[PDB]
């Protein structure tokens, strides 16, 4: 998983 | 000297300021572990990785996999040019960037670190075939599983793209071949010759270009290992003795001489102007 750093942030996996 | 502006975007040292070959230039933390990544400030047209099956499929989730990202939910790798745009359409300070710098922004938007904010940036490749971004799970570029970076037919619409791709490369880094061109040092109000050049043979401009690319600035042999942009990144190209002869000193202006091609190792290895 990774976290977006832009907002708004979400978790991408 | 009247070349100073325009001669700008060949002083690579200052403009790229990091490997090109292999680009390693900076070192960021995951989670109480240093890493090496690509940082180089340029696009690089025509690189590509050689596996020894191609190095943009996803990461092995076998044994035998490729460089790129693992598929996600959302599909943010690989994404094409209006796939992004339409990603960060509330983003005007990223929705409106060059295909490159977007690609760049890209990658650089996944924090492999889940619980704090880390300064490593996955590296990417922008397919000007497939309008495709393909952000690069594995920042390596050499081991000799071995690989090998290098320009070659079947990369040359792949850009190799770094974290710090400026938005701007356009204006002051290197794509096209100087056509008609030859490189040279600015003395006394005159333009001269590179007084030493290593003389490679090359059939064509593509192969001159993948030459110099072959001796350019490198961070892995084969801080410490960092190049910061040194090394052998420029070529003049004679078409008519079929002469690459690359140098490694930067170049301060041009010779016109219609025997000659202006390549670097940052350039694309066939568009020329």
């Amino acid at each position: 998983c990774w976290t977006t750093r832009m907002s708004p942030p979400q978790q991408i996996c | 000297n009247p070349w100073t502006e325009y001669m700008a975007k060949y002083d690579i040292e200052e403009v790229h300021g990091s490997g090109i070959r292999v680009d390693l230039g900076e070192d960021a933390e995951v989670a109480g572990t240093q890493y090496r990544l690509p940082s180089g400030k340029c696009p690089v047209f025509g690189k590509g990785i050689i596996i020894e099956t191609t190095f943009l499929k996803p990461v092995a989730t076998l044994k035998d996999g490729g460089f790129a990202f693992p598929p996600t939910n959302p599909l943010i790798s690989p994404m094409t040019l209006n796939g992004m745009r339409d990603f960060y359409k509330n983003n005007e300070y990223v929705k409106n960037l060059d295909e490159l710098t977007l690609c760049s922004r890209h990658a650089g938007n996944m924090n492999p670190d889940n619980d704090k904010n880390s300064n490593y940036k996955y590296p990417a490749v922008y397919d000007y075939n497939d309008k495709k971004c393909h952000i690069l799970y594995i920042a390596a570029q050499e081991n000799n599983f071995c690989f090998r970076p290098a320009k070659d037919k079947l990369f040359e619409n792949y850009t190799y793209l770094s974290k710090n791709v400026v938005d701007n490369w356009e204006e002051v880094c290197p794509r096209k071949n100087l056509e008609n061109a030859k490189f040279g040092l600015w003395v006394d109000g005159n333009c001269e010759d590179i007084p030493h050049v290593n003389e490679f043979s090359a059939n064509d401009l593509f192969e001159c270009n993948k030459l110099v690319f072959e001796l350019s600035a490198s961070d892995q042999p084969k801080d410490r290992y960092k190049s910061h942009g040194k090394g052998y990144n420029w070529g003049n190209y004679n078409r008519e003795t079929q002469k690459c002869e690359i140098f490694n000193v930067k170049p301060t202006c041009l010779i016109n001489n219609s025997s000659y091609i202006a390549t670097t190792a940052l350039s694309h290895p066939i568009e020329v102007e």
